[PDB]
RNA sequence: UAAUAGCUUCUUAGGAGAAUGACGUAGCAUGCUACGC
RNA sequence: GCGUAGCAUGCUACGUCAUUCUCCUAAGAAGCUA
């Protein structure tokens, strides 16, 4: 706008017009100078609108570039998080039993629903009432999934540890069922 | 004398008989023939009058379940049936006949005597279960009692027939499983005997008593021996819904198929039961002449996926439930051993293997990282084994080391609005407008006790011959839309600040994944799902919303890996449905600017004697059978006749099943297996539900038309239509487009319908529905009973005989006819309790301020405007209460703003929100 | 207007109990939720008042959580 | 974000930018504050700078409000509106503010640097809100004074136990003791992150430190240390709760013949039960910390929280409770860092117990039936406000004596503070007198109480004991060695060593010295249990050694010497330097 | 509007009005009309920016008020909720609610949920003999607008105390507060 | 922790179009006046 | 009769601004329904 020579042309035309008006020149010269100033300011406004459009387009392009940069930086963060999760879950795997069962497969393909059932080293049992507790995992060891599990901890709905001696028919109302008994394979 | 007749009927067999008739005359009974001849067709309850029935009594003179049917007919039929029986005499599955000629009065009237039949036939059981009316169920009760399924006092329970209130009825029915299975075996023996004896004939249910013996040879023609053919299309197909209801094949889990011997211990590693399925099919459905592919990946089209999947539904109940689900395989990436899912074993679609399995890789692209972190193979393989005794559903693994018990908070009370309301005369004792909608709180056992409701989803084998025609009628209903695959750049997502499912919600909303993945690797993922199966976990989120009943509501958040591809696959069709006006499926039709009136006028499309009807689906999203969900997915996929190949469409269907129908469900930090039923969070949920609703309605019409007598149908066009409908169902294997169009036009003329995914208003013809030529409420009750395993109590189903009052309730909006301008229009008005409860109870503390939320009350008053024209003043006062409260909120907001500054707002256009005209403009058809 | 006044005070009372971290005590929170739901789904005023008494006894049982003197001396 | 004016509690959005705490101020009060002092920068929701493309003007009365921004005199738009005008300063809630005359002391509280004693005496005689703000900004000043210290670095590690020290050139070297901790840095290329929390303390030989750290990382030459700045948390509770008198006992229930030992304090127990809060004044060794435990035994059903600003005081209280109170119902809450070796004999960190012991700064937000604040003399208004904020209780009781040594107040370097202005409760003890008082020495030998009854107190304290002749007054010059900004007197330590083997019964004597440097460095030379006088407050010992390191105004303080000598129980040796202090007491000849 | 552009527009409008009041003809009239129009255009350009500025200011005021009120309401959420609860509880004026609240002010709080089923256990703590005299008469216990039968009274020492051991004179030797276990009648 | 979809209200920003008013430039039609032929 | 010039009236094209309306997109808040 101001940097362009159109503004300089407008300024010099206005200065000439003011000097002529203060000098009281002839009316025809006044009209000629008014026409010159009009075309000068016409070119000025013609050039200015392009500047406004150009600066708005540059601003929206800068906003778009910032948005894309932020999205690209978020993609890398989510990729790193997913990789760390996948490799941590991999490292948590029980390699010996998993390899045994997968090799025993005829085609190398096994259903997912038997991977925990035959290779998990920890069992969590959620028990809603006392009769269920008596029937499924009474005592300190019990049988499930064709294995032998031993109790290592019993916690209630509050995740507050419960001793095995507190789980009685008369003390049942004083417990926060369900109890999440965590067992380990023997 | 009538005594010589009894002595002759006794015959050489030492049988002691007591005549059920009266004086050597035919006994009249009301049986349930499956008949098709030149003048009548259908599976209806007729009145046979050609058989003299004598009942045999055992020792101590107790009447037992054995009858001597002494059918008499012409002489030529006598000779013909005697010859056909002589051919089939030695087959063990044939009731011992007795052909003699007894002088009834003065002439030799020839009788054939069937010896030791049961009272009812197989057709009576099939009809009593497929046409269940709890007000008149006397053959079902007698069949259940006479075969020791119950003790004749079991029916003194209030609702002994209800599946969702009395789940012991499943055991009571399953006590008939062994008898039904023995009937199937006897049918196969009889088919083999017909084949070897050179006899051509049709096998109908009403000719096999409940023991299994066959006794009707009237219409059997004999051809060259060794080349007879049994026509069993209508025998097996009608019997199909009874095979899973009674669990006829529960004796196949036992070694040597003996109900006393212990279960078969299949090796856990075994997942490919194709040979077992083939052996079962060749043992029970031997002469079912259409080819059966155990693995539906080999199928020919979606008409062959339905049939083979329907069989796989029945055959999957005898295989261990731990052999299904994803099939994992140990792949290596840069030498590190992954365990990933490279297949699936559907209960309906058989074994499906992925085609792009990379055993040795080095880098994981973002697409592959998403796929491997989406499927539950890693999460279940690295999680602790779980045994959740709170639910009967299968539990896979516990991801964390302790279970999460998620609660639901109570609502936040807007005391200012309540004080304002009671200052306006509201909430008095004895008033008609009272609070019924609240924010109900839930304990830690809410999410799991709500997930446990999937136990109402039972394996249902559908009537495949009838279903394969209902599908044609439904696809005719969906013939005005267009669909197909679109590029990732054409997919528009409404709200991207929404949860991404599990496990992706640990790192961002759906916006992060829709931004990170360029269009190229969204198209790559979509084209991956067309050649591979991606299992996916779906969370269960407790819904924090206001309702009138204290049951916990849960919604399933499907993973972004499933949502993106399902959007890209179905969005064109879904946006085509939402932009169509005046169709059957009114989705995307607003109720403002005259939308409700337009919808109601299009429902009354030139019906003759209209009565409005509406029904309810109890446990709709949980009791929906897997077969009907697969049918809905196939119907929505018929628009892909050019974009997708055959294998592409099958793998899209397999992904839909493995991600929505039966996938791993994350409920409180633990992976459970969803038995079936639609999840309420998949991409095409409302539209699939609309397809299922139309399917149920069309099935109800089909059953209503076929179950009518046929001798009572006066209109020669309707009787012919019933005849050709039976022909198109059970006598024609290819599609007949002419009759499909004719039946579609018939339904549109007499059963005009309006569907929004489970809310339906029907404007049927009252005269036809009374005469039985169109579905009524009772037909929907029967269809739901045998095809959803739920009982539809007639308390939630309404009927409106007067159209000046509109539908009683559609989309929770009652309809009233008001004078607007110079004419009469229908306006939808809500339940006032709902609007007042929305005003008083809010789900956030910042919505209790009031002055911050004036748009809330503007929207609520927009919804509550049509109450102004209600005749009940306590209803009309809700709108004025909201207007006056908006005025008070604006006044105190201006006061607070004037305090917080020293200048009032220069521009204030809030003065139009407490004038009735701004809201009256919302129901005027100009826009 | 007495029946509808109880149904709202039960909502406020359960909000207070939830803010006091009664939600962590599963056995007590189950009873509080049951009482709140039965007050909301009530047709008789006497039954609702008895259940409100039981539900408020939960708040009064914890002495140090609420300043009953300060709260009630502001009326 | 809006707030409340500090001295008027009117809604406002104006905060003084120049003030350390940036307190919310109403329009009138902000106008009076900026029109009077040198504070001229005010922070609204947006700061009051001039929003010209280039301009830096902060004086509010120089700026004008034009359009959507605040501009200076020479940049305002043609339509202007003054900010500071009409006796107010523009901000939210302009026409709802009522000012006050408290804008006079607030100016002094804000502007002053707390160096002179007048700031403290004007910060403790104002109203509740001004008392709170003055304490808040004083703690802010103390915390910000640490920003002027220096960054340390390591030269080499000849031995992994004796680390080498090196400070940044041109910055002061903070003293090396337990009070200061240092967290390392690895700013090289290459992990400009912390490497753990370490500490320093001078070694005897050369420049080496037997250091200590939470982790076991080894430092390269590139690693160096940075002192951790500590933020100042807000405080809103009153320094004192309003005292209300009850007609009879409320919230407390007595016992049946509590004990034959505490039966003399029953009337004061009733007095504590009667009032909302009470104050107990008692000279050292008169049973104040023995009164609180007797009250605890007098109210078994009452949940009681024992508190103290320091750690050694609550440790001694826990020891006395272990002696008297049942140990099953006990607790002791420790900060996670646990820099100081605390008292670990009960179930540590069990807030839900009946009798709870915890320092003030680590108090948990919980209730109680009576809280006894011990040794209020060491406590500041920040501490009283914190104890009234975190600990809501049915009864309060403050015990202590004005004559004991006050809180450190490190930046205070000019003049002396009178006892009555240490904190509000002490002023209450001095204005109308304490609610309870019991003057009778019960721990010290007769000689030392007879000598101390004339130094600070004017012949008031009687005792019940006999002068065991174990009181020795040692006279020596004590050459001065100023090593670590705290004076060390090596020859006095040597004379102590040479006069320890001739005292077979003095082998367990504790060494008491006002300067932490000598106290810490004496550990290797004598091996005796060591404890400075400031941390020795409230803890009694049967054998105590005191040495006056240097002749200063800090080491020869009358109250400090009194509180140091009143810890002895059967005998005490004092190495004294000042002739005046030496002559005033009557001990053995030596 | 008190704007210099408005002043120029006003003086041009006044000059044109005076001229047209004279209004002979015609070129001077047209020239003054053009001057009025060109001044009006400039004043209207100024006014448009003023209106835009006012709209932005109103948006700022509205957003700031919403944020301030929201943060204030999310801050004062516990005290406000408890005050609302006790205000509503006072408004009900049920006899049982008032009884239990007045008792809890005096310290006579229950130890567990007050049970509804007949012959169910209720345990309350009685802090002083004055509370015992008001509520307990004989073997009946008047609490929560119901009558309760006392089963066993214990002290803070978990020692059973007989009902005859409670009196105005014997109580000072007793270990208050008591704990009364009762069954609903 | 908080799903898919539909519709509606409100606020803001941008773009396009339309209509009117004003200003300016260029071009065209008509009328009046001066000079030359 | 013509040309050069100036002024006045009218028409068209283009540019600028102001106002109003409509629509299309984007973002944010909210409500209802299945
Ligand atoms: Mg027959
Ligand atoms: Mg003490
Ligand atoms: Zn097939
Ligand atoms: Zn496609
Ligand atoms: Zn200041
Ligand atoms: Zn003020
Ligand atoms: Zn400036």
């Amino acid at each position: 706008f101001s940097s362009l020579p159109s503004y300089a042309a407008f300024a010099t035309a206005q200065e000439a017009y003011e000097q002529a008006v203060a000098n009281g020149d002839s009316e025809v010269v006044l009209k000629k100078l008014k026409k010159s100033l009009n075309v000068a300011k016409s070119e000025f406004d013609r050039d200015a609108a392009m500047q406004r459009k150009l600066e708005k387009m540059a601003d929206q392009a800068m906003t778009q570039m910032y948005k894309q940069a932020r999205s690209e930086d978020k993609r890398a963060k989510v990729t790193s998080a997913m990789q760390t999760m996948l490799f941590t879950m991999l490292r948590k795997l029980d390699n010996d039993a998993l390899n045994n069962i997968i090799n025993n497969a005829r085609d190398g393909c096994v259903p997912l629903n038997i991977i925990p059932l035959t290779t998990a080293a920890k069992l969590m049992v959620v028990i809603p009432d006392y009769n269920t507790y008596k029937n499924t995992c009474d005592g300190t060891t019990f049988t499930y999934a064709s294995a032998l599990w031993e109790i290592q901890q019993v916690v209630d709905a509050d995740s507050k540890i419960v001793q095995l001696s507190e789980i009685s028919m008369d003390n049942s109302p004083n417990l926060a069922w369900p109890l999440i008994v965590t067992a380990l394979r023997a | 004398d009538a005594q010589s007749f009894l002595n002759r009927v006794c015959g050489v067999s030492a049988a002691r008989l007591t005549p059920c008739g009266t004086g050597t005359s035919t006994d009249v009974v009301y049986r349930a023939f499956d008949i098709y001849n030149d003048k009548v067709a259908g599976f209806a309850k007729f009145l046979k009058t050609n058989c003299c029935r004598f009942q045999e009594k055992d020792e101590d003179d107790n009447l037992i379940d054995s009858y001597f049917v002494v059918k008499r007919h012409t002489f030529s039929n006598y000779q013909h049936e005697e010859t056909i029986y002589n051919l089939l005499k030695d087959c063990p599955a044939v009731a011992k006949h007795d052909f003699f000629k007894f002088r009834i009065d003065g002439d030799m009237v020839p009788h054939i005597s069937r010896q030791r039949l049961t009272k009812y036939t197989m057709a009576d059981l099939v009809y009593a279960l497929r046409h269940f009316d709890e007000g008149n169920c006397d053959t079902l009760k007698e069949i259940l009692v006479t075969y020791n399924c119950c003790d004749d006092d079991y029916f003194n329970k209030k609702d002994w027939y209800d599946f969702v209130e009395n789940p012991d009825i499943l055991r009571v029915y399953a006590n008939l499983g062994e008898r039904v299975r023995q009937a199937l075996l006897k049918t196969v023996q009889f088919c083999d005997a017909m084949r070897n004896a050179g006899i051509v004939g049709v096998l109908t249910l009403d000719n096999q008593d409940l023991n299994g013996n066959w006794y009707d040879f009237g219409d059997f023609i004999q051809t060259t021996p060794g080349s007879g053919v049994p026509v069993v299309d209508s025998y097996y197909s009608l019997l199909m819904p009874i095979l899973t209801l009674t669990r006829a094949l529960t004796a196949e889990s036992h070694v040597d198929t003996d109900l006393t011997k212990p279960y078969i211990k299949w090796d856990l590693l075994k997942y490919d039961f194709t040979e077992e399925r083939l052996k079962l099919f060749d043992r029970y459905f031997k002469y079912w002449d259409q080819t059966y592919h155990p693995n539906c990946v080999n199928c020919l089209d979606d008409r062959c996926i339905l049939h083979c999947a329907n069989f796989n539904v029945l055959f999957s109940t005898v295989f261990p439930p731990t052999s299904f689900g994803p099939l994992v395989r140990k792949i290596f990436v840069d030498g590190v051993p992954f365990v990933v899912s490279t297949g699936y074993h559907f209960r309906e679609l058989g074994v499906v293997h992925n085609q792009d399995v990379n055993l040795h890789s080095s880098r994981l692209s973002f697409k592959e990282l998403l796929v491997y972190a989406a499927d539950p193979a890693m999460h279940a393989a690295s999680g602790n084994l779980l045994l959740d005794k709170r639910t009967t559903c299968f539990s896979v693994a516990a991801l964390t080391n302790n279970v999460a018990f998620q609660t639901v908070k109570p609502g936040n009370f807007n005391k200012d609005f309540y004080d304002f309301a009671v200052s306006k005369g509201f909430f008095k004792e004895g008033s008609s407008v009272e609070l019924k909608h609240f924010f109900f709180a839930q304990d830690g056992n809410a999410a799991i006790s709500d997930y446990d409701y999937y136990r109402y989803n039972l394996p249902t084998m559908c009537d495949i011959r009838q279903l394969l025609f209902v599908v044609e009628v439904v696809d005719k209903y969906f013939d005005c839309y267009d669909g197909g695959c679109i590029n990732a750049n054409q997919v528009i997502v409404n709200n991207l600040d929404k949860s991404a499912g599990f496990p992706f919600n640990k790192w961002g909303k759906a916006r992060l994944y829709y931004d990170s993945m360029s269009y190229e690797d969204q198209d790559a993922l979509f084209a991956y799902t067309k050649r591979n199966v991606i299992p996916t976990i779906t969370q269960m989120n407790l819904k924090y919303a206001i309702s009138a009943k204290n049951r916990a509501r849960t919604v399933a958040g499907v993973s972004i890996c499933s949502t993106m591809t399902n959007r890209q696959f179905h969005q064109k069709l879904l946006k085509s449905i939402a932009a169509t006006r005046g169709a059957t499926v009114v989705i995307g039709t607003s109720k403002f600017y005259g939308g409700w009136h337009n919808m109601l006028k299009t429902v009354y499309s030139d019906v003759e004697n209209p009565h409005l009807m509406g029904w309810d689906y109890p446990k709709c999203d949980r009791a929906m059978p897997n077969m009907l969900r697969i049918m809905a997915s196939l119907v929505l996929a018929r628009k892909h006749t050019t974009c997708c190949s055959l294998s592409h469409r099958f793998y899209r269907l397999a992904n839909e099943c493995a991600q929505v129908l039966s996938e791993m469900v994350m409920c409180g930090g633990s992976l459970y297996v969803k038995p079936g039923g639609t999840s309420s969070g998949d991409a095409t949920t409302a539209y699939a539900n609309s397809v299922f609703n139309i399917c149920q309605a069309v099935t109800a019409n089909v059953n209503a038309l076929l179950s009518t007598d046929g001798n009572k149908i006066a209109d020669k066009y309707v009787r012919n239509l019933q005849h050709r409908l039976y022909e198109c169902l059970y006598r024609n294997r290819d599609v007949d487009t002419d009759f499909v169009n004719e039946f579609y036009a018939y339904l549109r003329k007499h059963f005009s319908m309006m569907i929004l995914s489970d809310d339906a208003v029907v404007c049927f013809n009252s005269t036809y529905a009374s005469q039985g030529l169109v579905a009524s409420i009772k037909n929907f009750k029967s269809v739901l009973y045998y095809q959803n395993n739920v009982f539809m109590s007639e308390a939630k189903c309404w009927t409106e005989t007067d159209l000046t009052k509109g539908p009683h309730e559609f989309c929770s909006q009652h309809t009233m006819l008001v004078k607007q301008g110079d004419d009469y229009v229908y306006l939808p008005y809500p339940d006032p309790s709902r609007i007042l409860g929305a005003g008083c109870f809010v789900d956030d503390i910042v919505k209790t301020d009031g002055t911050l939320m004036i748009e809330r009350f503007v929207s609520l008053a927009i919804d509550a405007y049509p109450l102004t024209k209600h005749p009940n003043q306590e209803y009309a006062d809700v709108f004025h209460l909201y207007l006056q409260y908006i005025r008070k909120l604006h006044d105190e907001l201006t006061g607070h703003m004037l305090d917080m500054y020293s200048v009032m707002l220069t521009n204030d256009n809030t003065s139009r929100y407490w004038e009735p005209e701004f809201y009256e403009a919302m129901y005027t058809p100009h826009t | 207007s007495k029946m509808s006044d109880v149904k709202c005070t039960s909502v406020v009372l359960l909000s207070v109990l939830q803010q006091l971290r009664v939600e962590s005590s599963s056995k007590l929170w189950a009873q509080c939720v049951q009482l709140h739901n039965d007050i909301l789904l009530a047709k008789d005023t006497t039954e609702a008042f008895e259940k409100m008494v039981s539900l408020l006894s939960v708040l009064l049982s914890m002495q140090g959580a609420v300043d009953i003197n300060k709260l009630c001396e502001e009326m | 974000a809006v707030g409340a004016c500090v001295l008027c509690n009117s809604q406002t959005s104006l905060r003084c930018g120049a003030c350390i705490r940036r307190p919310f101020l109403c329009c009138k009060c902000c106008y009076d504050h900026v029109i009077s002092t040198s504070h001229k920068l005010v922070l609204s929701v947006n700061p009051y700078v001039c929003n010209a493309p280039g301009c830096d003007v902060t004086d509010v009365t120089q700026l004008y409000l034009g359009g959507m921004s605040y501009y200076c005199k020479s940049h305002k738009p043609p339509i202007s509106f003054p900010l500071c005008a009409n006796g107010q300063v523009f901000g939210l809630y302009k026409n709802t503010c009522v000012g006050s005359d408290n804008v006079t002391d607030f100016n002094a509280i804000a502007t002053c640097d707390w160096t002179n004693a007048g700031d403290y005496i004007l910060a403790n005689t104002c109203t509740e809100r001004l008392k709170l703000f003055a304490a808040e900004t004083l703690k802010a000043t103390e915390e910000t004074f640490k920003l002027s210290y220096g960054i340390a670095t390591v030269r080499e590690v000849l031995s992994d136990r004796e680390l080498h020290l090196s400070w940044e050139v041109g910055k002061p070297r903070p003293p090396l003791n337990r009070n200061y901790v240092f967290t390392g840095y690895r700013v090289t290329k290459n992990s400009k992150v912390q490497i753990g929390e370490y500490t320093f303390e001078k070694g005897d030989y050369g420049d080496a430190v037997v250091y200590r750290g939470t982790t076991t990382y080894k430092l390269n030459v590139g690693d160096y240390f940075v002192l951790t700045s500590h933020t100042v948390m807000p405080l809103s509770a009153p320094t004192l709760v309003p005292q209300e008198h009850y007609v009879r006992i409320t919230g407390l229930y007595p016992t049946l013949n509590i004990s034959d030992e505490f039966s003399s304090n029953v009337a004061n127990y009733q007095k504590v039960g009667m009032q909302k809060y009470s104050t107990l004044q008692g000279p050292p060794g008169t049973g104040k910390s023995h009164f609180a435990i007797g009250l605890a035994l007098y109210y078994p059903s009452a949940r009681i929280v024992y508190t103290a600003c320091s750690h050694a005081a609550v440790d001694a209280l826990c020891e006395k409770a272990l002696k008297y109170l049942p140990i099953d119902k006990c607790s002791r809450i420790i900060p996670a860092r646990a820099r100081v070796e605390c008292f670990d004999k009960f179930k540590v960190n069990s807030t839900l117990e009946q009798y709870v012991f915890c320092t003030v700064n680590a108090l948990p937000e919980t209730t109680a039936d009576i809280v006894v604040f011990d040794e209020i003399s060491m406590a500041t208004n920040y501490d009283l406000s914190v104890v009234n904020a975190r600990l809501r209780a049915k009864h309060y009781v403050y015990i202590g004596d004005p004559a004991q040594l006050p809180a450190p107040r490190t930046l205070l370097t000019k003049g002396t503070l009178e006892p009555e202005y240490f904190n509000s409760v002490c002023r209450l003890m001095k204005t109308i007198g304490p609610d309870m008082f019991l003057g009778t020495c019960r721990r010290c030998p007769a000689e030392i109480v007879d000598t101390v009854s004339a130094l600070v107190y004017d012949n008031k304290l009687k005792a019940h004991k006999d002068k065991s002749a174990q009181c020795f007054k040692m006279f020596y010059k004590g050459v001065i060695t100023h090593d670590v900004s705290s004076a060390i007197n090596r020859p006095q330590i040597g004379v102590v060593r040479e006069f320890l083997t001739r005292n077979p019964a003095w082998r367990k004597a504790v060494f008491i010295s006002p300067y932490n440097s000598q106290n810490a460095v004496a550990s290797k030379i004598l091996g005796l249990p060591t404890q400075t006088v400031d941390s020795s407050q409230g803890s009694e010992y049967d054998y105590v050694i005191f040495t006056q390191t240097t002749e200063t105004a800090h080491s020869c303080n009358v109250n400090r010497f009194n509180v140091a000598i009143t810890r002895a129980k059967v005998g005490i040796l004092c190495i004294m330097s000042d002739r005046d202090l030496y002559d005033k007491l009557q001990f053995t000849s030596l």
